[PDB]
């Protein structure tokens, strides 16, 4: 897979994954291609692509309204898969994540979806409202087509609930730093990635001195939303990755 | 938690913690002697139970077929059955020492009944309500206010009751310590469906003992309008091993289902996840949940509990729906009739007992269950 | 039908063979255990009787003194005592082969209570309702129409309450043949005062029996708003005997007694005839009858029952009256400490037994007759 | 004697009946009334009712209801009539003054005060539409003390006990209600209450001469209300007022008298 591929290198040289999150379509799908661009660019190791849902019951404010602004350009499912097998025109190298809630799977088919992340070429699938125990079909189909599972981790868990979602992940394990919305660390196999609240470039070395990756998606997603259009979004995006870098 | 294929947990692992401690908190109160006897005193005295069965003898004459009894859920304090749960939620938030309730609402029939046991019990209360239901319900919100309550817009997302349940369980994963979420109807993510079911299933186990001294006999048919499917599981629940009754759900096809501005989640729907639960849901082709729509707000959830989208696979329950017209005149025929105002909901089971009751046998029997007053309706129906 | 002085028949000599025929078919019917029978059947599975007896815990706690119980007239159907008079007085017309009641009404509570057991008996309602108040309670006359009535409005005179009163005596006097007039209180002539108070003393032998059973002491004070009186004759009637229960009437005094805009009969008015009834009345020198003035328009009765004005001149009764900025407060503290949004004209006991609560000690009993729910008065309140 | 029972007799020896009409006293305003009971007087009149306005009239239909209501805006009392019928009897000693009244202002008033009153002004009677004989004992007495006559209606539906009860505590005439309801000019139409010797006026609803005439043939008098105040409220408004209820009440006098063969 290309996210085994992408750890393994790093850790040959020592280096930490950088994973920003953004909304695919926020402000429209053509701009969310030239930024996938622009962070591989300033040094992303893994692009994790929010599929917008009408429904993000673990977003924030921030992301919430990138999903509901993403959704009114037209945002689906089938229009993201398009612009990913464009992006695999050229940049074959880089790790995609859908981050995506079940139902749009479920509706789509899950099979079908699966089956359309391989051929596409989107790498690992990151399902924030269902647990292990619900993703056996879709744990099923991921399997068989070699699309990994990224399975999250609260500090609220127990470590009953730590061992079962080790035993199920794929890809990397993704370390929620606070229960809320948009050690601990330890200790089973996998690459672990800190998600949530890192917004500055402090805290996110913070994190990177504690974990294998640091993901950072609504300081990434406020930027996209502040720069009026001009683009600038992008130079913007993209000065404030390459810091985070 | 799961209901055949249904119900579960589909919900991220922040909130987990959160359900985990719900789960063995409810099934150690529902077991609890003590805790039953505390919400027993609080539904006789401060609710008013139990409710009569109320046999409808000039709408059972002019319609010329079985016997109608209503189930009299309209006397209940703040008239409707919500209380019924809102009550049962909000003293397991204070006997776990919960300092918070929150609550989302549409029409505001939650919100009012959650802030109504939130100031009873002297817990703090929040309800959570989309901006373009405020704009529409100014009376229920001031309710609210005058109960103690804060009420919190959602501007999010569409701004109604979807968005509303969304701001809500964001609040409760942040604040769990303190906060006790109180959910509306029988949907949501395990033990939230089985919860409200319990806490509603004092409905039909009154009716049943109420039918039992009235005729010597279980009912024929059991009527009761479905949106979430709270008031029908609390009355369908007692009667689900009683094979000789049969339990009719009457969901809102609003301008006709044709028009696709209507409620009917069991009828149209198709399964698919939502706010934690596997159910039958309204949905467009992405999976983006669509809004529904009929003459009754109170029964414009997208989606249905799980437990009746077992019941209507297994073909336990039989679901079936009316128009906004079909309601509208059974609202007129029951205030005329029998000189009582139905909730526009309700009265959905009213106009489909209105076309079971003479296919029917004249000693057969049907319990309708009226599951709130109309009063908050007059200004609609005016219209 | 004299008490003491008050009370009495001073009706036109028209309208005396009607009077003789209602007291002894009353008489009849009183002693009869069909009717009774009859009566309890529809209190209990219609209207929903018994009403509970509710502890407001916090209240107590808030007052700091005596204990608070709520006699919850709140949950009867309807959402007021006024239904028990109205069922009885209309299972009596049916009785004496009268096809058709009239009633008035002030604010609509009686007139929407005539209107529900007229539906539900089957029988022809007509209500009649002074401009003036038709123009201020759009719901209720909409209630009313829902229900089948016929709503008359009164132009003549000062076009309220006790101008629609002497309509329907006019009415009744024309069209006795084949009507009943439902008198909404415990006013006009006999057997009206008598009757009406005997169909609400189930009020007061639920509480009786309540109060033993919860508490085994009798209250220490009973505290109910008085209008034309009937709700405080409800609860005071069955503990005239108990000599050492205090029996306090709370009248409107509006903006206060020293404006004159006030509805305080007992403890402004002095006696006179109004209706038929030898009474305390609000009346300008030239023995005109004068309007009241009240935040509550169900307070707005100029006269008042000659059983107050007999237990007001005896001293078994002592009566009080708070303001409406009081009745406005109490109102609002109900709520939010309760949950319990009571009719703007209970809050005037509300606000009493605020102001006695804290001078009581806590081993102390306050019952309150909360006659009737405010959904109706939200409007007014946030106005 | 009374001048109530003075007319009686008169008309009884002359072979004629009494023509009684009612008015509304200060509707639109007591010199207007004043000059009315002149042209009254002037008409054939021989007994005169005036109705004391009260708010809240429970036996009269809606023409004298409206009638007190404009009686009461024009600012009429009790006091206010009662200086009427004195500047009245300053010029007119003879013709039968009685005073229509609910018992709230009459109670209120001071009961023994108010018949003292009728008294010294020249009230010689008195009607007292919702005070039966059961609740009269008080006013009666006081009546009786001071020459006033107190004339209770009996209804159709009266009972012969109650007509007993009745005759027995009434004066000057017995009023004999035509309908069992409220007043108003009514077209249509016994009693025949012989258990007494008083005479007997037939009232409520003769809108017409014709109907006058028809009353005129079974009783001793005849009284009209609704219909004269239509007159007055109908114009109207000059003060030629006077000339039509001149005019109406001049064709009730000719009407009212035994027919001819
Ligand atoms: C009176 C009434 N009936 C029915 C409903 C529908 O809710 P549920 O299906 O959960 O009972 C509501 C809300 C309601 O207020
Ligand atoms: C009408 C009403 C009253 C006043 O009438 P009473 O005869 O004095 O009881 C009081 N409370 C409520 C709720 C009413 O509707
Ligand atoms: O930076 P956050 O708090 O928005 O969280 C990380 C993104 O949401 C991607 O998971
Ligand atoms: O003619 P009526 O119908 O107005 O009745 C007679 C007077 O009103 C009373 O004497
Ligand atoms: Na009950
Ligand atoms: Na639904
Ligand atoms: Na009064």
């Amino acid at each position: 897979n290309r996210i085994a591929e992408a750890f393994e290198e790093l850790k040959k040289k020592g280096e930490k994954a950088l994973i920003p999150f953004i909304t695919a379509g926020d402000p429209d799908l053509e701009t969310t291609l030239e930024l996938v661009r622009a962070l591989v660019e300033a040094g992303a190791d893994i692009i994790e692509l929010g599929i917008p849902f009408s429904d993000p019951l673990a977003d924030g404010p921030t992301i919430q309204r990138a999903s509901q602004r993403a959704l009114a350009s037209g945002t689906t499912l089938d229009k993201v898969f398009e612009m990913v097998r464009e992006l695999r025109e050229k940049n074959t190298d880089v790790p995609i994540v859908f981050l995506t809630y079940y139902n749009p799977i479920f509706r789509y088919g899950i099979e079908r979806f699966v089956k359309e992340c391989a051929e596409a070429g989107v790498d690992g699938l990151i399902v924030p409202d269902l647990p292990p125990e619900e993703a056996a079909d879709l744990a099923a189909a991921a399997e068989k087509y070699g699309v990994d599972l990224i399975f999250l981790v609260a500090p609220t868990s127990t470590d009953e609930r730590i061992k079962m979602i080790a035993k199920h992940a794929s890809g990397f394990v993704y370390c929620v730093s606070v229960t809320g919305v948009t050690r601990i660390r330890k200790h089973t196999d996998l690459p672990i990635a800190v998600g949530f609240g890192i917004s500055t470039p402090e805290q996110a070395a913070e994190v990177a001195q504690v974990a294998d990756g640091v993901i950072v998606g609504s300081a990434i997603v406020k930027r996209i939303e502040e720069n009026q259009d001009e683009e600038d979004i992008v130079e913007e995006v993209r000065e404030f990755v390459r810091e985070l870098r | 938690g799961r209901f055949g294929k249904y119900g579960g947990q589909y919900v991220p692992e922040t909130l987990m913690p959160a359900l985990e401690e719900l789960e063995e908190a409810y099934e150690r109160a529902k077991n609890d002697p003590e805790f039953q006897a505390e919400l027993e005193y609080y539904l006789r005295d401060y609710v008013g139970r139990p409710t009569p069965l109320y046999f409808a003898e000039n709408l059972t004459k002019d319609l010329g077929g079985a016997k109608i009894y209503l189930k009299r859920e309209d006397l209940n304090h703040t008239g409707a059955h919500k209380i019924n749960n809102a009550l049962g939620q909000a003293l397991l938030a204070k006997r776990m020492g919960k300092k918070r309730v929150i609550a989302e609402t549409g029409a505001g029939q939650h919100g009012v009944a959650t802030a109504t046991v939130a100031a009873m019990f002297g817990l703090e209360c929040v309800v959570y309500m989309g901006a373009e239901d405020i704009e529409r319900q100014a009376l229920n919100v001031f309710r609210m206010k005058l109960l103690g309550a804060k009420v919190r817009p959602v501007t999010s997302g569409s701004r109604t009751l979807k968005d509303a349940i969304n701001e809500a369980m964001r609040d409760w994963v942040t604040n769990v310590e303190d906060t006790f979420y109180i959910i509306g109807s029988v949907v949501g993510p395990h033990p939230y469906p089985m919860m409200v079911r319990d806490f509603q299933s004092v409905i039909g186990e009154e009716a049943r003992q109420q039918i039992l001294e009235k005729e010597g006999r279980l009912p024929d048919a059991i009527v009761a309008c479905v949106g979430g499917g709270s008031n029908a599981m609390g009355i369908f629940h007692p009667f689900i091993d009683d094979e000789s009754v049969r339990l009719i759900g009457v969901e809102a096809a609003g301008k006709g289902i044709e028009t696709g501005k209507h409620a009917a989640t069991l009828s149209a729907g198709r399964p698919g996840v939502l706010h934690g639960a596997m159910t039958y849901l309204l949905q467009d082709e992405d999976g983006q949940i669509i809004e529904a729509h009929s003459i009754s707000a109170g029964l414009d959830y997208p989606g249905v509990g799980p437990e009746h989208a077992y019941l209507k696979d297994t073909g336990r329950a039989e679901y079936v729906s009316v128009t906004d017209d079909e309601a509208l005149e059974a609202f007129q025929l029951l205030s005329r009739t029998e000189g009582i105002i139905p909730a526009l909901e309700s009265s959905h089971a009213v106009a489909y007992a209105m076309k079971l009751a003479p296919e029917l046998s004249k000693d057969q029997i049907i319990v309708v269950n009226l599951s709130g007053r109309g009063d908050k309706d007059v200004n609609t129906v005016a219209r």
